[PDB]
Parts: C-alpha cells; structure tokens; sequence
C-alpha cells in the first residue's frame, strides 16, 4: 500500500542543543532526517468517506453543496465555485465591473496569478510597493497610482495576514474605486472579527491543496458583495464562453475539509504565537507583525533578519540570507524564498504580450518600470525567510519545539552566520 | 461496479497523500497522458482542468493570438465566444486549428479509432464522463507543447518560449486518476 | 456524517495548575470538559482503504494473509487465527496437551477469560496470588499449588508486563509442566528482546478492538512453538465441530494496523516511560515496576497509592483509593478498577456449573477458595488505581502533560486528600 | 455495486470510530436485531460471531447441558460433533432443540417466508454471506433469551441468571453492519 504516513514520531529536543555544533559544520541536526517530513493536507478517514457519498449525488450538487456550506462560514452574501484561485480573481474583477482598458492597483510582491487576473480582465495592472513589516499593499504609496483609467485596487493578503482593509477601502470610497481582495492565503484571517473576503465589493480566493482550507487539488471561489456584481460575473461566463467550473471531486474533498478546519486553525494559531514569542528574545530573528484587529492565518510564516547586526558589517544581506537559509536547511528547518523577483520584473509583465501583440498594455499609457521604484519589496526579498508547510500543517508539540530550538540554536552562532555568510561567492 | 472502481481510485490517491499537480511524486497526470500518447500515436500530451484551456493551447501554440484568424467552421456556440473573447477571428480560406472530440461513456471504449488521425492537432473533452472538467492536447508538434504548457501558471516552471498572459489550467490529480482509471478499464492499455 | 473526530484540540497546560484548588472542591479542573475524550483506536484512511482492498479477496486468503504477517513479526513457528482471544486460549491450552481434568495454574487477578477458557478445554482453574508489584502470577507460591493432576501453568502478562517468564518456566520444565501465556494484553511487550507468545509451548492473544495491536472489532490468534501443538489443535477444531473461524472484516483493520503499530508504540512507551519518572518524584504515587529485561506495551497503567503516609494513619486504603478516584476523575483524568473482584469468587466459579452438572470440577478434588488465600491480589485491589484508554492510546504531549500537572497537583493536597478519605462512609 | 455497498457500510462505521461490540452507543447489532425480530415476528434476538454459538444457546437456554438428550435427527456432521462435545446425547422420544436455516445470497430475499414458522428456536447462520461467521437466535421465550445472553461473556453485563462457562460468541459491529446492510437492500424494511 503507498502511503504518506510518517512511520517515526518526532522526539522532544534536547534544550541542551542550543549549545550544539551547528549541522553544516558536521554536528548533530536539531531535527533529525527522519522528522524532516509533514503532512498536508491532512487526509483523515472522513476525507475518503466524503468521497464514497458526493460520488452517489450529481457532480453540480455537490459542487452547489459546498459553495454554500463555505459562503454561509465566510458570510459572503454570493459566491460562485470556480476550478482555480485565478479564475475566482478574474471573475471577482469582471464582476466588480472592470472593463477592458481600465488599471488596477496591484502590490509588486504576490503570486504570478493576481496579476494574470488583472490582464485575463483584460486591465493593466499598476504595481505598486509594499510596507516593510505587514509586506502588503502600502496605503502611503497609492497617490502617486491614481490616472483616469483606474478603475480598482486589489490588496494581497499575503501570507495570511490581512491587508491595511479600513485604509485601502478610504481610497477606494474617495477616489470612486472598487475593492477586490486576493484571499487566497487569508483563509480563516478576520480583521474585526470579520473574515476576509467580505470587505471588498468582490473577491477571489484560491481553494488549492497547499491553502490552509484546502480542496481535492485544484479548485477556487469568487465573492461578491452584491447581487449586480454575482450576475455580471455570470454573464461574462455566458459571453466570453471560458469553463471556469469546479470538480466534484475538489468540492467533496471541501466539504469533509471544512468541518474540521477550525480545529487546525486552533493549533495553526497556537504554534505560530509561540514561535513570534521565542523570536522575540532572539537577537537574530523576527516573527511577522500584526495589526491588533487582525488575525494572520499563517499560511506562511514571513521572519525578518536583523542584517544589520555588528557582527555583519561589510558583509551584503543576500548573503546574510543564504548563508542562513543553509543553516536552517542543515539543521531540518526548511526556510526558503515565496518570491524571487517582483511581478513588474517577471518575463510576462516584461514582454507585455497578454493575450498578443500586448493587446490590453497598448490599451494605456506605457510603464517602465525600475528597481527604484519598490525599495520595500526588495529590502524584504533580500532580508526575510519564509516557512511554508511547515506551520501550514498543524505540526505537534515536539516538532513545534524543535523550530524554536533551531532558531535560538541558531541565534548563539551569529559570529559563525557571519563568518559562513562572508565565504559566499558574489553573483549578478 | 462503476461506484467502487471510482471510490478505489479516489481512496488509492487520497492514502498516497499526492492529490497536488505541481507535487513531486505525482504520476497520476503523466499516467494518463502516456496512455493517450500511445492511443493516438502522438509525441506530446498537455492536460488541462478545462476545454478552454486546450483551445488557447492550440490556438496561442501554431501562433493564433490576438488579431489573428482560423477556420471556424466547426466551432459549437460555446468555441465561437471563445474565439471572440481571444480577439480571433473567421477565414473560411484559412485551415482548422484543430479537431475536437467530445468522449463520453459511449464512445470512450472505441478510443484508437478516434484518436487516430491525420489531425495535427487533436483535442480531447472528457468533462462529460462526469470526474470534473478536464481536456487534453495531442500533437506531434514540440512547439505546441511547450506552448501549451507555458501558458499554465506552474507548466514548464517545473524547473525562447516566452509567455504573456496565463492562466490556472492545471488538472487535479484525483480528477486525472479517475480519467486514468476509465481508459484502463474501457479496452486501452 | 457521523464522526468521533474531536473538534478541540487539547491546550498546553500552565503548570501553575500544580498550586490550584482541587476540582472536586470547586477549583478549575487540569484538564476542561472538552478536552476529557480520546480515539481508539486510530481509525486512519489506510484502514478504510484496506477494507477496500481486502473485500475484492477470498475471505479465507484475508484471513490467512493476517496470520501469517503478524505471526512473522511476533516471531512464532506457528499460528492459528480465531474469532476471540477467549477461543485462542482455549486452542492454546488443547494443542499444548491439556486435557479434560487436568489443572491448570492461573492467577486470581485476571479476566474472567483467561479460566473460561481453562473451563472451555476441560480443566480446573487453580487459582493462585500475584507479586505486589509486577501484578503477575507469582512464582514463589507454585509448589503449594501443584498436584498429581496439574498439567500446564497459564501465566498472563496483565497490563502488558511480560510475566516472570524465567522463573515459571524453570518450575514447569522441572515438574514436566506445559506453558501457556495469556498475551491479550501484551501486544509488542518483549523479554530478553522476544515477544510475549513465543516463550511458551502455547499462547493466545486477544486482538480486540481495544487492546493496543486492534482488529475490526471481536478477533485473537493463537501461537505454537511445536508442530504438534498446532496439529493437535487444528484436529480439535475438525473433531469439537466448534466454528472459531475469525472475521476477513477484523482481519482487514489488522493488516493496515499493523502497518503503523510500532509507530504508536514508540509514542505509548515514551509517554508511559515520561510518566513513570514524573510519577517517581511524588510522594503518593508511583508508576508500575518493571523488570530489566522486560518493555511494558502499556495497554493499562496500574499507579500504586501510598497509603502508609502519615496523614493516612486510621484511614483504610479503600477510602483512600475511592477518594483519589473522584479527586483524580473530578480533575479530568478517569482512573479507574480494571477488575472489582478476584476469578475464584466470580459466580462461575462460585457455582462451578461448567458445561452442566460442574463437569469439569467433579474430576478433581475440588477447594473452597477464602480471601486468605490471595492477600497480594488483594492489596492492589485496595491500594491502586489504572488508566487504561488514557495511556493505551498514543496521545499528544499536551494531554500528556496534563496528566502529570494532575497527580503532582494532587500529590501537593495530600492533606485534603485525608480529608476527603476519612469522610467516606464504610463498606462492608 | 455489491462492492460499493459493503465499502459504504465498512466506511461510515470506521468513521463512527464505534466498532466495539460492548461500546456504548453501538447501534448496529440492535439495527440487526430489530430487522430480523420484525420478519420473523419473534419477541427476542440473541446475534453471536458463530452458527456454534447459537446452537449452544439454544441447547443451554432449554437447559440441555452436560449429561441431558435431544433429538439430533436433522443435525450436520458438524453440529453431531458440537452436540457430543457438549456432552448431550440422542433420543428419537424429544423435540428437536431448534430450526436451523443457512441463509446465504440466494435465499436472504425471501426471509419471511423462512423466519415465519412456528418452533420454539429459530437459528439463522448468515456465514455464506461472505462477512465473516454470524449467527442469530430467535425465541418468543425470555428465559432462552436471557441464558442465550449471559452464555456470552459480555452479554448483559453493562451495570438470578447464573452463568457456567461461558465463550466470547461476541459480533463484530462492523460484520453485524454489513449484514444489517444486505438484509435492508433484499427487501426486510
Ligand atoms: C496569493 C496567490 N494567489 C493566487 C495563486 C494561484 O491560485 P490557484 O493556483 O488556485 O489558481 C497563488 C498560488 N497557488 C497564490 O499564492
Ligand atoms: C487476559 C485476558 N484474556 C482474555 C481476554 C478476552 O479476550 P477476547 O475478548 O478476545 O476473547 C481479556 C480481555 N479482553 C484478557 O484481559
């Protein structure tokens, strides 16, 4: 039988390993490579059984069924299931009532795929920068967007933590613009007391296997405020003839999924507090910050690297970061990069060819954009880690405390973070 | 006997813990693309979670973009608002982009016969056996394929072909297993 | 649908918890409501898979296919899957040579299984004390219970805790004795690094649904060290015309689970093992003893009071044991008896009807047991009390620790527990 | 399709996560019971894991033990064994002690016809069903009832009827689920 089922529990950690030999220098991993591997999603029995009972019903029921059943949770007045995250955007946007030519406002910093929403509208995407602690769409820097064409601004709420929602939508109200979220991490993330998803007059979000609410692979769901937005997306899907629908499959996979999701959430929660808490006595490291209203669903755990520590002087914070992301890996946390590169510098939002001879970029004033421009993003790109499954799945005590050990393990070699970030090679 | 060869699937998958396209490990999706590249006697297979995908994929593959034109002639209404929505347009002087077969439970058992052609291009809309949308891109040409992949977010990035606008098409592992299945059970290998 | 999955996970508890009021006297209990429930066993996809997969065979082929994998990994020559543990006893005991009238050497603390199949094969049940610590058939006291009639010695491995294998298997070789272990209990337990079931000539094992290796619901095996053993057994079954064949449905869960035992093992002994040592600390209780060859499987943990304290000077061990009981129960942890009574004054064995008329016990001179006989039994049954579900299932670090801030917030009220005792009216 | 059926059944147990025949909030045996009391218009149902357990109480519930007869003119090969173990021997003179009906695929639709007879003991063997070795006694006679129970170690001793040895004749809920499934499909309400 092939199963994913991990065979060794992880051990409690020795306390007494802060003071190990770190893992690239030959000493003994905080994490043994046995317990280097997690499970998500997590597929228990009801998951299967979910399955045996959607199978008996019509595929359009059952994908009816959850769209309900995760509208009422969210409390968003519509929803329409979709088989993808970007296809929920590109509805959310249509619906909104952005028209061809018309720009968007867009963070410089998220997934490929909030921006292929904007041109998939068959809009322009206007990137913009990010604050340097929350790493979504900075209100500060949004006056300096504004043209005749904008029409909308879509805020990221990226990694799980809600968006600045109460300045963003000031914006919107002032300048006459709709709100259109990116949920597609912020599964379960409120701010006052309210979940994403329900601020703008549409949103999309991502129903992928990898979200903390995950479905049967590759699914999504549109919002909408109003009932006018619900039915112009509709009608788009009329005209322009795309098959945006979901899988029974994905849905049934839902449906078991979300009777549980507020137990993960709860040990989702408890985990990431704890780790901000421990990172906070650390000299080296810096869990994420959160707004008081807000709840962070931790789909990603974004922290910060004091690169401007003593010990790190002439030494550049690329190599500060990989030298620390070799540490990590040696030791069994696998920190990594989200995004490599902004958008405004991915090769589609260079070429500018959309759906051909760069049909909706010509539709407006041409924008060449420069590093100069997102300062923040780029500061965050070179002086951040990120953790991915590994706080996505509701991981145990034992493996919660071997993270806390690495980083503190960690936190009383910064001579040697330095010394190793030094031997790296220059590159571009 | 249907219900139990689908929950076995669907169970087998579900206990393998690989149900995501872009997760190492799943061989559900290249399963099914082998079999229907050894049916039709094609080089290259692309899936997608929609028929609309495979279109664009073999419109936007032989260079049919925005401002260009194709035959047309054997577009259902559905196509037609496609094509429209792409910016392309009618030539009856022009060749077909490609040729289409809807299978289903009827004529799913006589696969080789369909899938033999002289179609450069041959698509495959199997959303009607009832799994969930699914589509997928038969051809000989390499730069179709490429195409057709770089176009799906998360394609080719599995890590010349540029791309400009894209889109989710990827296929769900479960759906795809579940296709897999009925071809194996249905005559072909 | 239907679900045991609990919906709250199971908080990290502070361990200022130790200085708090009891919960019996209207303090916040160690462990909430909520938090009171545990799974068993660990139904997980893989088993409803394997159901999916072993329905499409013979059911004999199922059936055979658990035998055969489980007795290779127990380490047995040969096996007999059966219906029950009861029925495996009584195949053990009929292959091992025992027949109608014989007598057979058993402890008085046990389940009334273990002498119904003593009963089943014929024989006479000699009931005989335990050693106040392992809790097993004691060794010292063989030679005032053997006789002309005594063919076999059954020894149980009770709790889990391999039985004093060395020592009964000296006296049975010397009195030309057969041995028959009852390893219901010790599923995975080891002496001298061997599995409990191939010591002996015969063996039989529960594989009910709450034992720590379960099956899909009633199931045992029966182990044989010799050939002939196995025949003679085999031709018992073909001449008693008895149906004791076993389930391919509880077959199906064995397989899968067996997959995955030594998985929940490891987190059964190191939670045990944890507790033990947090246990060894206090002052009013103390974990079971072990053997230094011996590994406990743990399916019951036996925690001894000290009721020789000096605050319990004229108070008697049974109020003190139904006072720990409501303050532990009132705390969140459900300690409890495993057996009220001793076998030899069970009503079967008060009334000694067997098979009709007392056709087993009229073949041998018969003893009017008194509870004299057993003051080690009895003395447990006073003076201790066990966890069962609590510790047989796997369960997380956080229920783990509640347990041992429970019996060290108790073992600070050691005063109130006196208190608490002494008012306790008397039982005859 | 009888796959799927017996999957169903076998999956929405374990996910109940009941699966213990002396579970509180087992409710699969008295589901069985209850169908099998209402076909056969019996006022008691005993379910055992063996046709042997319900022949020894019938046989101990009439009080024919150790040293007593009955008539043995309609018994197997097997159930003359059981019998001879039991110690009871023969008499033409006696009532047979019970009917027994060996119910299997073929005959399960047709129940009420078998059930509706009018002798003191009715013992139905669902082994054939392929679900594992099941048995089920049916009586109007409490006192057959009640020693068929206390036979069974674990029988009604969830807190007068002295028990002597005794045999864990226990059902797996699980097996008592499967049979509850087919008798409901097959007519039975
Ligand atoms: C923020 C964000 N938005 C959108 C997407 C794409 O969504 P989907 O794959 O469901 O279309 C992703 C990546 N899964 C993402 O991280
Ligand atoms: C020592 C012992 N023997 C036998 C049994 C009964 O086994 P079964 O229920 O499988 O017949 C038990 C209790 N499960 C027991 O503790």
């Amino acid at each position: 039988m092939k199963t994913d089922f991990i065979m060794v529990p992880t051990a409690m950690p020795d306390e007494k390993m802060i003071n190990y030999q770190l893992a690239i220098d030959g000493g003994e991993p905080v994490i043994p490579k046995a317990n280097r591997k997690t499970i998500f999603p997590n597929i228990a029995k009801e998951d299967l059984f979910q399955m045996m009972i959607s199978v008996q019903k019509p595929e359009e029921m059952v994908v009816s069924e959850f769209a309900e059943k995760y509208r009422q949770r969210v409390g968003a007045p519509y929803a329409i299931p979709t088989a993808s995250g970007t296809s929920s955007l590109h509805l959310a946007l249509v619906g909104a009532g952005v028209k061809a030519g018309d720009e968007v406002i867009v963070p410089a910093f998220t997934f490929i795929a909030t921006a292929q929403a904007i041109v998939a509208a068959k809009a322009i995407p206007v990137f913009a920068d990010i604050d340097p602690q929350t790493y979504c769409l900075d209100p500060r820097q949004l006056d300096k967007k504004v043209t005749a064409r904008t029409k909308a601004v879509m805020p990221v709420h990226v990694h799980g933590l809600p968006a600045d929602i109460d300045a963003l939508a000031s914006f919107c109200r002032q300048h006459q613009l709709a709100l259109i979220e990116d949920a597609s991490h912020a599964h379960s993330a409120t701010l006052h007391g309210r979940y994403c998803g329900t601020f703008g007059d549409a949103a999309g979000q991502s129903l992928m296997a990898d979200k903390n609410f995950p479905l049967g692979g590759e699914a999504g769901i549109a919002f909408f405020k109003e009932r006018e937005s619900y039915d112009r997306a509709l009608a788009f899907l009329e005209e322009s003839g795309l098959d945006y629908r979901m899988s029974w499959v994905a849905a049934a996979f839902g449906i078991s999924q979300l009777d549980r999701l507020d137990y993960y959430d709860e040990i989702r929660q408890r985990n990431a507090q704890r780790l901000i808490d421990e990172l906070a006595t650390t000299r080296l490291f810096t869990g994420p910050m959160i707004p008081a209203a807000a709840k962070h669903s931790f789909n990603m755990f974004r922290i910060k690297i004091n690169t401007a520590l003593p010990e790190f002087k002439d030494i550049p914070e690329y190599k500060l970061k990989l030298a620390l992301q070799q540490i990590l890996n040696e030791e069994g946390v696998f920190a990594r990069e989200w995004q490599n590169t902004l958008l405004p510098f991915h090769l589609p939002f260079q070429n500018k060819k959309g759906f051909g001879k760069g049909y909706p970029f010509f539709l407006g004033d041409s924008q060449e954009y420069k590093h100069e421009h997102f300062p923040n993003a780029l500061q965050m790109l070179r002086s951040t880690l990120v953790l991915c499954r590994e706080l996505r799945s509701p991981v145990e005590y034992e493996k919660l405390h071997s993270y806390i050990i690495t980083f503190k393990k960690v936190d009383k070699n910064i001579q040697r973070v330095a010394e190793i970030a030094s031997q790296i090679d220059d590159v571009p | 006997e249907q219900l139990f060869q689908v929950s076995f699937v669907l169970a087998r998958v579900l206990t393998s813990g690989i149900i995501m396209s872009i997760e190492k490990n799943e061989n559900e999706l290249k399963g099914l693309e082998n079999i229907l590249k050894k049916t039709s006697s094609k080089q290259y297979a692309v899936t997608f979670n929609s028929i609309s995908g495979a279109v664009i994929g073999s419109l936007w593959g032989q260079d049919i973009v925005y401002g260009e034109a194709t035959n047309q002639q054997s577009l259902d209404e559905q196509q037609e608002k496609l094509f429209k929505w792409l910016g392309i347009g009618h030539s009856s002087l022009l060749p077909e982009p490609y040729t289409l077969h809807a299978i289903n439970w009827g004529n799913i058992s006589n696969l080789q016969k369909i899938t033999h052609e002289e179609a450069h291009v041959t698509l495959l809309d199997f959303t009607k056996l009832g799994f969930g949308p699914c589509a997928v891109l038969l051809t000989n040409n390499e730069t179709i394929y490429k195409k057709s992949e770089r176009l799906k977010i998360f394609g080719a990035f599995d890590l010349e072909i540029k791309p400009g606008l894209q889109f989710n098409f990827r296929l769900s592992p479960l759906v795809g297993a579940c296709i897999k299945m009925a071809l194996i059970k249905m005559g072909l290998n």
